C-alpha cells in the first residue's frame, strides 16, 4: 500500500501539533532540600545520590584492596571508619575500611 | 466615614513610605551572605533599604521565591518584603524545613490579619465594628483568633452558618486578590497618628513601644487595611490555600464591653490537607 | 546560511526619557548545527514556549528526549549572557518570549536495500533558537467565558445589516 | 630629551592641550567617533575605552575644571610619556542596550581627580592618552543601580562546602 | 492476556530470566547495593527475600545450602549468606530490601531503581524523609489527636 496522494501541511500540522503528541508539563519536580537541586518526588536527588555513589566507589575501591584477588569476600561484617575515628567496642570483630578523608556530615 | 478613615491611614502610611525611603538617597550597597544549606557562599550586593529577601530570591532562583516564607537575617525573622538594612547573613525559611516554628507563627499572624481585614469590611455601615486585637494563640490551639468588639446595637447577635461562609467567601476573595504583606517599622508617633481613631489600637501600640526598646512599632498592610502587627508576616495572600473563618465566641467577661473571638483556620498551598482532614480540622477550629 | 539571530543582539536602542516605561530586556540566543531532526526539537521548544527559565530549565532537566539536554545547555547560556551583557538584574526574572527550531545543512548518505537498490540518507541537523525577555512569564490567555462568547454572538448579531438594498 | 627630539615643546603649556586632548577623546567616546579616537589615544588605550561600552550608550560631559591642570612627572624607537594631575568635575549616563539608565546622573556633575598618562612616538607621532593612573587611596567609585549577585563555589557532588 | 501472571517477561526466556535475575542477585549479596533497571531489580527483590530466608534456615539444611549453591555463582558469598546476612536480619522476620528509584538512565533513558540490603556498611542513600511533625499541618493534626485523647 502507498499514499494515492500528498500529505498537505495542514493536515501534517493538525496531526504533528496535536495535543497527545505534545511534551506533557511535568508537575511532580521539587527541589531537594538537601542540595537544593531539582528532582521528582518518587526519585531520588541526582546530586545527593552521586555524592552517596562517589563515596560508595572510594569504599568499594578500599574494599577490594583490602581483600586483593577475587573470591575472598569476609565472612565478617564490615565498618567504614574514617580518619580519626577508633573502632567501637560494637565495630570489634569487624573489618575496617579506612577511608583517608575526614567523616561525611551526610554519613553517620 | 470608614472610607475617609481608611483612605486617611493608607495616605499617612504612603508619607511615612516616602519619609522612610527619601531617609537614604542614592544606593549604598550592603552585602548580604547566604548562610543557608543550599547555594552556600552566595553574595549579594544589594540596595540598602530597598532590596528584600524576595530579591535574594529572585537572584537565586523562581523556587526560592516560590518556596521561601520568612527570611532569617543576622538569625532574627525577616518579611520577605521587608527592606534590608544592612550587610547581613540571610537564610530563607519555608513552610517544610526541619523547624519551621517561626514560619508558622507568621503564617498565622497573617491568617489573623486577614481574618481582621474581612471582619472590618463586612458588617453594614449602621454598625459600629472595632478590632481589639490578634491574641498570639498557638498553632497547636488548631485556630487562629482575631478579638473584635462590634456596635451594642447587635450585642445579640451571632453569625449564622451562611454569615460565617460569607466571611470565608470574603477571604477567598483576598486571597484570589493576591496582595502582597507590606511592612514598616515605624516610630509609635505615627502608629498613634494613624490609629488616633481607635483606643485599643493605641494602647496596643503603646505596649509594643513600651516591650522595644526605642517606639518601633511593626506596621502592615494587606491592601488598604492598617494594622499593628505582633511579628513579621508571609509574603502574600496568595499563599493560603484553604481559610475558613471556624466560629465566633463571646468572651465572657462581658460587663465591659462583648469581646467576640473569630476562630478561623487555614493551610497554605504548600502543605494542602484533603478534604475529610479539613472538615475535621474545621470541627476542631470550631471550638 | 543566515546568521540574523546573532546580530538582532546587537541593536541599541536610544536612551529611554525618564517618563517612559522601562524597556524590557531581550536577549537572543542560538546555537546551530545541532545533530537533531528539527521536527523532534520543535516539541521540545513548543513545550518551553511562554515559560519562565527557572520552569523551562526544571521541565528539561526531567525529559528524557537528547534534545532536553542541548536546550537546557542554550537556556544557561542565554540566562548568563542575560545577566552579563545585557543587564538583566535577577538570572530567575526571564521568561522564553520565542523558541523555535530550524533545519540545519544536511548531509546526505546512501542506505543500501535489499536487491541492489537503495535510499538516501539525510544526516539531519538543526537550528535552536531563544528570546529571553525580562520580567515575569506574561499571564496564559485565560479561556473565553459565556459571557464573553455570549457578548460576540450578539455584537455580531448587531453587526447585521440590510444587505443588497439602499 | 623631549625637546631634543622634537625642538618646539614647552611643559608649561603642555597642560591645556592635555586637558583638550582629554576632553576631545572623552566626546569622541561619547559620539562613538573611533576614527578620531586612534587620534586622540593609544592603542594601550583605545581598548580600555571602548571595549566594555562597546553596545551601550555613554553619556559624558566636561562641565569644569576646579583647579589648573599642571604636568606632575615625565619620563622617556623612543617614546616620551608625561603625567598629567586633573582634578576636574564631570557627568556620566550610561544606558544599557535598551537605553535604561545603569550608571551614573544625566545631570548632576561630580568631582574627578586622576591622573592620565600621555605618550608619543618619537615622525608623525602625536601626545595622547596612554593610561590613568588610579591612585591606591582612590575614593570608592560611584555605586552601581542595579544589584549582583556573586556565585560561590559550584560544589561537584564529591566536594563539600567549607 | 495476562490476568495473575506475577512474573516478567525477561531476557532470552524463562532460564534467561533466572540467570539474569541470579548475576542481579549474586550482585546484590556481594555488594549490598546495586543499581539496575528498575523492572529487573522488582522482579529481583523477591529473590532477595528468599535468599535472605534460606539463609535463615541455617548452613547445615541442606535445601538451604543447595538453593544458596544455584544461585550465588560466586561461591564466596555462600559463607557470607549464612553468617553475615542472616544473622544480620535474625531479629527481623522480612523487609529486607530498600528499593528506591534513580534517576533514568544516562544512555537509554531506562527506568532505574537501586537495591540494597539493610544495615549495610555503605553509606546511607538519600532516603525520602516524610515531612517533619513541627509542620503547620502536623502541628494541626497533633492538636487534634492530643484533643481527642483528652476527651477520653
Ligand atoms: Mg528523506
Ligand atoms: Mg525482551
Ligand atoms: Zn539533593
Amino acid at each position: 500500500a502507498a499514499p494515492k496522494n500528498r500529505r498537505t501541511i495542514e493536515v501534517n500540522r493538525c496531526r504533528r501539533r496535536n495535543p497527545q503528541k505534545l511534551i506533557k508539563v511535568k508537575n511532580n519536580i521539587d527541589v531537594c532540600p538537601e542540595c537544593g537541586h531539582l528532582k521528582q518526588k518518587h526519585v531520588l536527588c541526582a546530586y545527593c545520590y552521586e555524592k552517596v555513589c562517589k563515596e560508595t566507589a572510594e569504599i568499594r575501591r578500599q574494599i577490594g584492596k583490602q581483600e586483593g584477588g577475587p573470591f575472598k569476600a569476609p565472612t565478617i561484617e564490615t565498618v567504614v571508619l574514617y580518619t580519626g575515628e577508633t573502632p567501637s567496642e560494637q565495630d570489634q570483630g569487624k573489618r575496617i575500611i579506612e577511608r583517608d578523608r575526614k567523616r561525611p556530615s551526610w554519613f553517620t | 466615614s470608614p472610607t475617609e478613615l481608611t483612605e486617611m491611614r493608607n495616605d499617612l502610611f504612603n508619607k511615612e513610605k516616602a519619609r522612610q525611603l527619601s531617609l537614604t538617597p542614592r544606593t549604598e550597597k550592603i552585602e548580604v551572605k547566604h548562610v543557608g544549606k543550599t547555594d552556600p557562599g552566595t553574595v549579594f550586593v544589594m540596595n540598602k533599604n530597598i532590596s528584600t529577601p524576595y530579591s535574594c530570591a529572585m537572584h537565586l532562583s523562581e523556587w526560592y521565591c516560590r518556596k521561601s516564607i520568612l527570611a532569617l537575617v543576622d538569625g532574627q525573622p525577616w518579611d520577605m518584603y521587608k527592606p534590608l538594612t544592612k550587610s547581613c547573613e540571610i537564610k530563607f525559611l519555608t513552610f517544610k524545613d526541619c523547624d519551621p516554628g517561626e514560619v508558622n507563627k507568621a503564617y498565622w499572624r497573617s491568617c489573623a490579619m486577614m481574618m481582621g481585614c474581612v471582619i472590618e469590611r463586612a458588617f453594614k455601615d449602621e454598625y459600629m465594628v472595632n478590632l481589639v486585637r490578634a491574641p498570639e494563640v498557638p498553632v497547636i490551639s488548631g485556630a487562629f483568633c482575631y478579638d473584635v468588639v462590634l456596635d451594642s446595637k447587635l450585642d445579640e447577635w451571632m453569625p449564622t452558618k451562611e454569615n460565617l461562609r460569607s466571611f470565608t467567601k470574603d477571604a477567598h476573595a483576598l486571597i484570589y486578590k493576591d496582595l502582597p504583606f507590606e511592612t514598616l517599622e515605624v516610630e509609635a508617633k505615627v502608629a498613634l497618628e494613624i490609629f488616633q481613631h481607635s483606643k485599643y489600637k493605641v494602647d496596643f501600640i503603646e505596649e509594643k513601644a513600651s516591650q522595644n526598646p526605642e517606639r518601633i512599632v511593626k506596621l502592615h498592610r494587606i491592601g488598604d487595611f492598617i494594622d499593628v502587627s505582633e511579628g513579621p508576616l508571609i509574603p502574600r495572600t496568595s499563599i493560603c490555600f484553604q481559610y475558613e473563618v471556624s466560629a465566633v465566641h463571646n468572651l465572657q467577661p462581658t460587663q465591659p464591653s462583648l469581646i467576640r473571638r473569630f476562630q478561623g483556620v487555614s493551610l497554605p498551598v504548600h502543605l494542602r490537607a484533603h478534604f475529610t482532614i479539613w472538615d475535621k480540622l474545621l470541627e476542631r477550629s470550631r471550638k | 546560511i543566515s546568521r540574523k539571530w546573532e546580530k538582532k543582539n546587537k541593536i541599541v536602542y536610544p536612551p529611554q526619557l525618564p517618563g517612559e516605561p522601562r524597556r524590557p530586556a531581550e536577549i537572543y540566543h542560538c546555537r546551530r548545527q545541532i545533530k537533531y531532526s528539527k521536527d523532534k526539537m520543535w516539541y521540545l521548544a513548543k513545550l518551553i514556549r511562554g515559560m519562565s527559565i527557572d520552569q523551562a530549565l526544571a521541565q528539561l532537566e526531567f525529559n528524557d528526549k537528547k534534545g532536553a539536554k542541548i536546550i537546557k545547555e542554550v537556556l544557561l547560556e542565554a540566562q548568563d549572557m542575560a545577566v552579563r551583557d545585557h543587564n538583566v538584574e535577577f538570572r530567575s526574572n526571564l521568561y522564553i518570549a520565542e523558541s523555535t527550531s530550524g533545519r540545519g545543512q544536511c548531509l546526505k548518505r546512501i542506505r543500501y536495500h535489499g536487491r541492489g537498490r537503495f535510499g538516501i540518507m539525510e544526516k539531519v541537523y538543526c537550528h535552536y533558537f531563544v528570546k529571553l525577555v525580562e520580567g515575569p512569564p506574561p499571564p496564559p490567555e485565560p479561556p473565553k467565558t459565556a459571557v464573553a462568547h455570549a457578548k460576540e454572538y450578539i455584537q455580531q448579531l448587531r453587526s447585521r445589516t440590510i444587505v443588497h438594498t439602499l | 630629551r623631549i625637546k631634543d627630539y622634537d625642538a618646539n615643546f614647552k611643559i608649561k603649556d603642555f597642560p591645556e592641550k592635555a586637558k583638550d586632548i582629554f576632553i576631545e577623546a572623552h566626546l569622541c567616546l561619547n559620539n562613538s567617533d573611533h576614527d578620531r579616537l586612534h587620534t586622540l589615544v593609544t592603542e594601550h588605550c583605545f581598548p580600555d575605552m571602548t571595549w566594555d561600552i562597546k553596545y551601550k550608550t555613554v553619556r559624558w560631559s566636561f562641565v569644569e575644571s576646579l583647579e589648573p591642570s599642571h604636568v606632575v612627572q615625565v619620563r622617556c624607537n623612543v617614546y616620551g610619556q608625561i603625567t598629567v594631575r586633573m582634578h576636574t568635575r564631570q557627568t556620566l549616563a550610561i544606558y544599557d542596550r535598551f537605553g535604561r539608565l545603569m550608571y551614573g546622573q544625566e545631570d548632576v556633575p561630580k568631582d574627578v581627580l586622576e591622573y592620565v598618562v600621555f605618550e608619543k612616538q618619537l615622525p608623525y607621532g602625536s601626545w595622547r592618552m596612554h593610561t590613568k593612573i588610579v591612585p591606591p587611596w582612590a575614593p570608592p567609585k560611584q555605586p552601581i543601580l542595579k544589584t549582583v549577585m556573586i556565585p560561590g563555589p559550584q560544589l561537584k557532588p564529591e566536594e563539600e562546602y567549607e | 492476556i495476562s490476568h495473575g501472571r506475577v512474573f516478567r517477561r525477561m531476557g532470552l526466556g524463562p532460564e534467561s530470566r533466572i540467570h539474569l535475575l541470579r548475576n542481579l542477585l549474586t550482585g546484590l549479596v556481594r555488594h549490598e547495593r546495586i543499581e539496575a533497571p528498575w523492572a529487573r531489580v522488582d522482579e529481583m527483590r523477591g529473590y532477595a527475600e528468599k535468599l535472605i530466608d534460606y539463609g535463615k534456615l541455617g548452613d547445615t539444611n541442606e535445601r538451604a545450602m543447595r538453593m544458596a549453591d544455584f544461585w550465588l555463582t560466586e561461591k564466596d558469598l555462600i559463607p557470607k549468606l549464612f553468617q553475615v546476612l542472616a544473622p544480620r536480619y535474625k531479629d527481623q522476620t522480612g523487609g529486607y530490601t530498600r528499593m528506591l528509584q534513580i534517576p533514568n538512565r544516562s544512555l537509554d533513558r531506562a527506568k532505574m531503581a537501586v537495591i540494597e540490603y539493610k544495615g549495610n556498611c555503605l553509606p546511607p542513600l538519600p532516603l525520602p524523609r516524610r515531612d517533619s511533625h513541627l509542620t503547620l499541618l502536623n502541628q494541626l493534626l497533633q492538636g487534634l489527636r492530643q484533643d481527642l485523647r483528652q476527651s477520653q
